[PDB]
RNA sequence: GGUGAUGGCCUACCAAGGCGACGACGGGUAGCCGGCCUGAGAGGGUGACCGGCCACACUGGGACUGAGAUACGGCCCAGACUCC
RNA sequence: UGUAAACCUCUUUCAGCACAGACGAAGCGCAAGUGACGGUAUGUGCAGAAGAAGGACCGGCCAACUACGUGCCAGCAGCCGCGGUAAUACGUAGGGUCCGAGCGUUGUCCGGAAUUACUGGGCGUAAAGAGCUCGUAGGUGGUUUGUCGCGUUGUUCGUGAAAACUCA
RNA sequence: ACGCAUUAAGUACCCCGCCUGGGGAGUACGGCCGCAAGGCUAAAACUCAAAGGAAUUGACGGGGGCCCGCACAAGCGGCGGAGC
């Protein structure tokens, strides 16, 4: 390429695909989910992993998956959501982060606390 | 936040003589626990790492404080390495244990912190002053009842003194004449992949 | 057509020493006559003359190569070629190889290796680096 | 007393109508600490033995290189087969910038301070390979005073001067504290 | 060169064309 | 004619001219900069704090006074909105 | 576990109790007054470890490993991927590494990414040479004499607010 | 790497076209041309963790060349027919 093209045209960038579109610029989103289930992930990991389908303060409705074994929730329930890629799923992207407004810290949990949000023994 | 653990611990660990009379560290040079005795791998990171963990245990700082060293060190119009371990050993409470008053790094570290010292008409708490040329460090009024202090300016037959330092006080007045120089300090690992570390 | 006399120039010695030969002749122009009086200077070739043609007139240069048939130059390459016109302020007289190899300004002066063209303290167009 | 290296263990396999006649490879990199440079390919079901047979390969092909005190005189470019490195000489104080391959390569060779950078061909063989192609490119100002008939004076510049005589006092020096 | 990718290419040009056949009416008769 | 002043800034009149592929005319976004972050370096992102300019004062216009007015805690009018 | 423990001792920082107590003011005023911060910062004396440590990870990438419970499960995961009772990859045990008043996760931006390649890339088969020519605008241009100094290049004044960055 | 190697895929400059993971798609919408067929310019959501080029070993081939085994051909007696 001469730099007279360089010139005439121009560098026309890429643009990374920005992923994690529901947050709009937000760490989390407050949400309030519609059903909670499971489902069953690719043929290989053969499994049934546990899923809401929740309607974020963005107005837009996402499958996200919810960590650990013990779950208070059905519909209705008032929860917080962050970002986080799963491998297993289709187009899963988002994560229930565990200890706001509705999601009670899964029990005997002592090793690692801080991400399933659980009080340290007394 | 000072460390706590036990002197033997990362003694044992890495296999130096730091502390001098650790004769647990004679009997037990191994690493500690139930794989105590297991092996372990090799490669770059991990001596790298093994230097700067042994330096800054040796001296009492931290990783983000002796960064911050670091990049004063690399700042400088000297060389990287050499240079920060000047800066390193510029310590007062370093001075002051090569000088010999003080049994442990801890117990010089002890020494500064709780103010026992009286510098140039100023009260110094301070663990990590540095002293440039021509420092007139005087001790403070209240030391001489100290009794393990008064043990150790007694009988202070431990670890000699090195060149840039003296004492011209029968008060045990330190005083520092030139800064330390790599060729006459020789002591553990040099700092070149300390360097290459922090410059990753 | 042609349009780069001066990478022509180039080019030729460095196809002449690949091919290891010992001679090659040019057209004459005032500025290879320069470029080649400079570079018997700094000591790549042996010595030149301007022989003619048909015509016109002509160059003819006598390469140098080492006892046990060590080619005297490494490689070479234009820097300033019509397009991007290459131009130096002083202050960023580039070097080559440490400084080992050379560079070929052409200045008010007319045409300054890098050391003396530093010396001066002035500069301007670029021609070549070489070593 | 030669230092001796490990940056590459691939597991190959033949295949017979039977099944997977396994494999192991081993690419060693040799050098004293001093300048002595040689590099070894060693192949067999055994990693000790293939190892060796580098061990040994690279005993005899050593190659010498352009050291100074710690850096080498200037940079150079190294295409290969595959690989391009960029070696570029370092100020004393600066440390062996590499990755693994020519990290290896050019601390079995001792120098302390210099930079590369790996700019395409990522796999060992032929960084190494380019690596080993910039060092036969590096060329010394005594050879090019030598070739092009000017003293070193006209064809080398005073920062390497200085460092020269520097170093060469220091070696005096060194070896008067050693033997002397 | 393989013939996998210009196979794909057949594919997809072939499947297009048959729809275009079967709505060559719809599409005339709706783009007034 | 008009302003502190040049000026289609306005006025009646004469010619029909002007701009555009170097992107007019349009759409989308957005305050600008000293700077901040990264980077070997170029370059990219970006405009927290502080400093300097621009614009705004519920919405949309206008004028006054006055050395000087987007006249935020001045006026007038029309809306929208709350109270008596 | 681990020199850790008590327990023989020492200094007691830092907190706490009580008295002393500020520069900021060559200021202002012609009045006896002038400190919100502020009775703090700073001191000086008394008692004594008395009032004080947690977080993530451990197969490699990336330094640190074993046992126990479930065993295609529940579950983990930044990538390879881990799990069908004997898991150093799941939850817990002890243990060890890292950091430290913070520790991990999340969200974006830069770098790595020579992954828009002016510095610094490519087109036979990996993505890539228009189906081939003529040609407008434009880009580029043989040899030599003379000339202008527009580019370019050299110095000096003017300028680049201050704060910034870096050296002392 | 295959391979090009004076008819260069190397040596250097001038100009131009063109590419930036695969698939979706050279598709949709909009437009230009076209009697029609349809050509040109030309995306996105969404999804995969690869798609791919060259060469090696093995196997395979209703490709080939050379060969052996009651493998077939020839000659015999049986199974499958009934009883146990």
């Amino acid at each position: 390429p001469t730099i007279q093209q360089l010139v005439r045209k121009g560098r026309r960038d890429k643009i990374a695909k920005v992923k994690t579109a529901a947050l709009k610029g937000s760490p989390q989103r407050r949400g309030v989910c519609t059903r909670v289930y499971t489902t069953t992930p690719k043929k290989p990991n053969s499994a049934l992993r546990k899923v809401a389908r929740v309607k974020l303060t963005s107005q837009v409705e996402v499958t996200a998956y919810i960590p650990g074994e013990g779950h208070n929730l059905q519909e209705h329930s008032m929860v917080l959501v962050r970002g986080g890629r799963v491998k297993d799923l289709p187009g899963v992207r988002y994560k229930i982060i565990r200890g706001s407004l509705d999601t009670q810290g899964v029990k005997n949990r002592k090793q690692a606390r801080s991400r399933y949000g659980a009080k340290k023994e007394k | 936040a000072r460390y706590t653990g036990p002197a033997t611990r990362k003694s044992r660990r890495l296999g130096v003589d730091l502390v001098g009379g650790d004769q647990s560290f004679e009997k037990r040079p191994y690493p500690p626990g139930q794989h105590g005795r297991a092996r372990i791998k090799e490669s770059e990171y991990r001596q790298q790492l093994q230097e700067k963990q042994k330096a800054r245990f040796s001296y009492g700082v931290m990783e983000k404080q002796f960064r911050r060293y670091y990049e004063e060190a690399n700042r400088q119009p000297g060389k990287t390495g050499d240079n920060l371990l000047r800066i390193l050993e510029s310590r007062l409470d370093n001075v002051v244990y090569r000088a010999g008053l003080a049994r442990t790094r801890r117990m010089a570290r002890q020494l500064v912190s709780h103010g026992h010292f009286l510098v140039n008409g100023v009260k110094v708490d301070i663990p990590s002053y540095r002293v440039s040329q021509y420092d007139i460090i005087d001790v403070k009024e209240k030391s001489l009842n100290t009794l393990p202090f008064q043990i150790a300016r007694e009988t202070a037959g431990e670890r000699p003194i090195p060149s840039w330092l003296q004492v011209v006080g029968e008060r045990q007045r330190i005083l520092v004449h030139q800064l330390p120089e790599r060729a006459q300090i020789d002591v553990p690992l040099t700092e070149q992949l300390i360097v290459e570390l922090y410059s990753k | 057509t042609m349009t780069d006399p001066i990478a022509d120039f180039l080019t030729r010695l460095r196809n002449a020493n690949s091919a290891y030969h010992d001679e090659v002749t040019l057209p004459h122009s005032k500025l290879k006559a320069n470029i080649a009086e400079i570079l018997k200077r700094e000591g790549y070739i042996s010595d030149y003359r301007t022989e003619d043609a048909r015509v016109g007139k002509s160059l003819v240069v006598q390469l140098k190569y080492g006892p046990s048939r060590e080619r005297s130059i490494a490689g070479l390459r234009r820097v300033s070629k019509p397009g991007l016109r290459v131009y130096a302020k002083s202050t960023n007289l580039p070097r080559v190889l440490g400084g080992l190899g050379v560079a070929i300004i052409s200045t008010s002066s007319g045409l300054l290796t890098d050391r003396q063209a530093a010396r001066q303290g002035v500069g301007g167009e670029v021609l070549a680096y070489v070593w | 007393n030669y230092i001796e290296r490990v940056v590459s263990i691939n597991r190959v396999s033949k295949v017979v109508k039977g099944g997977r006649r396994f494999s192991f490879t081993a690419l060693v990199i040799v050098g004293d600490g001093k300048g002595m440079v040689g590099v070894g390919y060693g192949k067999a079901k055994e990693v000790p033995a293939a190892i060796a047979k580098g061990v040994e390969e690279a005993r005899k092909n050593f190659f010498r290189v352009p050291l100074i005190g710690s850096t080498i005189t200037h940079p150079v470019q190294g295409e290969a087969a595959a690989g391009v490195v960029m070696l570029r000489p370092a100020s004393p104080g600066t440390g062996v910038i590499a990755g693994g391959a020519a990290r290896a390569v050019l601390e079995c060779a001792g120098v302390h301070d210099i930079l590369a950078k790996s700019l395409g061909s990522d796999n060992a063989i032929n960084v190494v390979h380019a690596t080993v192609a910039a060092l036969k490119l590096l060329q010394r100002p005594e050879e090019v005073a030598a070739r092009r008939g000017l003293p070193i004076e006209d064809v080398a510049p005073a920062g390497m001067l200085k460092a020269r005589r520097e170093s060469e006092a220091l070696a005096a020096a060194a070896a008067r504290e050693g033997s002397a | 060169g393989s013939v996998i990718k210009k196979r794909r290419k057949r594919m997809s040009k072939k499947k297009h064309r048959k729809l275009l056949r079967r709505t060559r009416v719809q599409r005339r008769k709706l783009g007034k």
